[PDB]
């Protein structure tokens, strides 16, 4: 660990910490938390606080149950903004049966059980460096988001207005006040649009640097005058933010995918991997591209992976062979936005990977240029298929694929699946301002 | 498609 | 004991006091108290300061009926929002006859008169930790509530940040300094519904805590210009707010529901206490669940109560049996909210299960299959009855019940169901406004 | 009957 | 009598 009990406490102590809010995550990637008071720190690091568990399945819920929460001494933090009858700290945390045995419910866990799943394996390590963007609309004199954007700016602009060349700024100079490893920002083509680009790290130091990430995001992007939305496709007209993940197994503590004399420089560890990603693909977007915006995200141009295909050079391909080799040879899953489960995210890609690890599966033709020139009937011959297209073409090819189950375990899947379905469906049935605009004055 | 992106680029740029 | 006297004048002094309220409740659960100088403190701790006693039967009093007022020693707490003029501090004071006798019909000693039958019984101590949870307006500018909730929150979401919000925090750490000893607390399920929990304690000391507690909410959630509300289920349609009561009956520093040793691990006495309850569950109604909305706070599926029936895992139940055991083996009435005038949902809730365990009754048999899947008639052939459905239909089955007919006396069980069909037959013979959107127009 | 709660449940969720 | 002064000392009360 980098804490020890009696690290942490003396710290709380020199630091006059008077609340302590003990966080996780649920079945929606919604960051969730049970605040104690700093006169509880000691029950609470003894592992003995309690909740009520079934709040991690989203509105899916059916009956309370009593869960232990112990929280990782490591993703402790004391956030610069709180301190105002003290500072305000807090810890990360697994979730726990009554039976001093985890919850395989719980979308950290269920990570920490799958990289179990590779460590049973061979590998070690399993790193992530992120690619998440984020918009950043005004606010008006309510205090309330309008639809304006903060700034006219292009891909990697200069200047574009202080409120995101100073926010992008003052996130960046203050994400660092807490031991954020970031490597560079710049702007993002759509106005408005932000990124912040991180050095890699552990899947679960990732997709919690990345929890934390958008709890902080939204803070100082507010606290600066502005609404900053993490939304797919917020607008439609223009680009969406999406969230790359960058991945790279390691064993031994060397890269597995980098491959010295070998095709691309790529081991053949690399091969089943980025094969065995591309088999799944349309199953697990599910989980991956989790919402109803996600999909329409995924619209023709606007860079987004369309297809099912890798290139280490292509308008929009499924995946991405980045250039470097060295230790940081690594798989770029375009496909992934900022709204998807930075647990159930990682989750299914690291289990689709080591599928096509653990046997030994064929990745097809590396595509070059003819597919996005291509037609969509001359590209089904080709190992290459479409991405679903609704978030519900894409339940189907979740349910139907036998790995994800085994990915997600019964009880997140379960639990899910009757979740967005609910979710598509309460799109589904209502009349949208679009359907009235064509239809209420023609027919 | 990429005339739709490429497309889906300009309408940026050229404003 | 705690403070004693000169510890009390030691701080008066000391500390600074100007003003000391005499705190006792009502009949209605109403916060009362008469207030004197801290010039007359002498004489008060020596249980001489009188007043009106009827003020206590509520409305329905009618005799100047003196009293005498004797202040629990212990209780002494100085609130801190206050200066100028000296600070303030009360002592919660039990009833006397003007013959030095308890007062039969104050709510609180018939709790300490219930928890005599207790001791009389055997057991140490009855202990209560609760969960009250409750509402926020923002007021309006001329300083009143509206139905505007202070934020659209969810179920333990990280309600209002650490940034300008979180009157949670004003609040919870607030009742820090006061000597309060909070759980943990969570934003709950409706938009602006919150709750805080505090650790258990012998049914004196705890209901004394409700009190103080809906106090320094009310009155914290104010300074932030919020309006706080313990109203069963203010809004239509959205989460009702309810007190949870979480009940210990311990024998030898021990628990006595506990028995390792047996199923489910609750001792023989557990099931007597259980079954008891489930008998009078519908007749004590009435009580724990003193008002006219409570039962609109008792609709099927909010997750609010309504049928007679007990598990550990089932949605909505009556008693729940949380997990945790050893220490904390407890029994959970579920169907209680913040209206309860606590001293009296604790006599009736004792004494009903207090009946079971001294006619060792026979608990029925948990409904984990469920009963919402069932229907009311069904339900019907088990043991499964319906709660009533109106502060009326319930008040016959709270005068019918021969035992809590001796849980509040010949003088409380009176004005109890003297002041609640005058509330009922105020509610019912006026003209609401539904009754004109139904039958204005059409008829 | 927990299609009523359940329905407020989601009606706040989705609102 | 009382019951119409009572029937004040009650309106207010519940209001
Ligand atoms: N820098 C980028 O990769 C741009 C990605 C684009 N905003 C989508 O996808
Ligand atoms: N059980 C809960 O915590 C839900 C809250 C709701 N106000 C009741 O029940
Ligand atoms: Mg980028
Ligand atoms: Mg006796
Ligand atoms: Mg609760
Ligand atoms: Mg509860
Ligand atoms: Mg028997």
């Amino acid at each position: 660990a980098k804490y020890t009990r009696e690290d942490i406490e003396k710290l709380v102590k020199e630091e006059n910490v008077k609340y302590i809010r003990l966080q996780f995550t649920d079945i929606l990637g919604t960051i969730k938390n049970v605040e104690i008071p700093v006169s509880q720190l000691g029950k609470a690091l003894d592992n003995k606080v309690m909740f009520d568990g079934s709040s991690i399945e989203g509105f899916v819920r059916i009956e309370e149950s009593d869960m232990y929460l112990y929280p990782d001494l490591n993703t402790f933090v004391i956030f610069p903004w709180t301190a105002e009858k003290g500072k305000v700290a807090r810890f990360i945390c697994d979730i726990y049966n009554p039976d001093g045995t985890p919850f395989e419910g719980d979308p950290r866990n269920n990570l920490k059980r799958i990289l179990k799943e590779m460590e049973d394996l061979g590998f070690s390590d399993f790193n992530l460096g992120p690619e998440p963007e984020f918009f950043l609309f005004k606010l008006d004199e309510k205090g309330e988001p309008t639809l304006e954007l903060n700034d006219k700016g292009g891909y990697f602009d200069l200047a574009p207005t202080d409120l995101g060349e100073n926010c992008r700024r003052d996130i960046v100079l203050e994400l660092e006040e807490m031991g954020f490893e970031i490597e560079a920002s710049h702007h993002e083509v759509a106005p408005g649009q932000h990124e912040i680009d991180f050095k890699y790290a552990g899947a679960v130091r990732s997709c919690d640097d990345i929890q934390t990430f958008k709890l902080v995001v939204k803070t100082i992007a507010r606290k600066h005058g502005l609404h900053a939305t993490f939304m797919p496709k917020p607008l439609f007209g223009v680009n969406g933010s999406g969230m790359h993940c960058n991945l790279s197994l390691f064993k031994n503590g060397v890269n597995a995918f980098f491959d010295e004399n070998a095709d691309l420089q790529l081991s053949e560890t690399a091969k089943h991997f980025i094969a065995g990603i591309v088999k799944h693909a349309t199953s697990f977007t599910a989980v991956t591209n989790p919402t109803v915006n996600s999909y329409k995200r995924l619209v023709p141009g606007y860079e987004a992976p369309c297809y099912v295909a890798w290139s280490a050079q292509n308008r929009s391909p499924l995946i991405r062979i980045p250039a470097s080799r060295g230790i940081s040879t690594r798989v770029e899953v375009r496909s992934v936005d900022p709204a998807a489960n930075p647990y159930l995210a990682l989750s299914v890609l690291l289990a689709a990977g080591l599928d096509g690890i653990k046997n030994k599966l064929e990745a097809p033709a590396p595509i070059d240029r003819n597919i996005y020139v291509m037609s969509k009937e001359e590209r089904m011959e080709n190992g290459i298929v479409d991405l679903p297209a609704t978030l519900a073409e894409a339940l189907e090819e979740f349910k139907s694929n036998e790995v994800m189950v085994k990915a997600l375990g019964e009880h997140l899947f379960e639990h899910f699946i009757e979740a967005k379905e609910i979710e598509w469906d309460m799109f589904r049935t209502q009349v949208h301002p679009w359907e009235r605009e064509q239809y209420m004055s023609q027919y | 498609k990429m005339l739709e992106g490429q497309n889906a680029h300009f309408r940026y740029k050229n404003r």
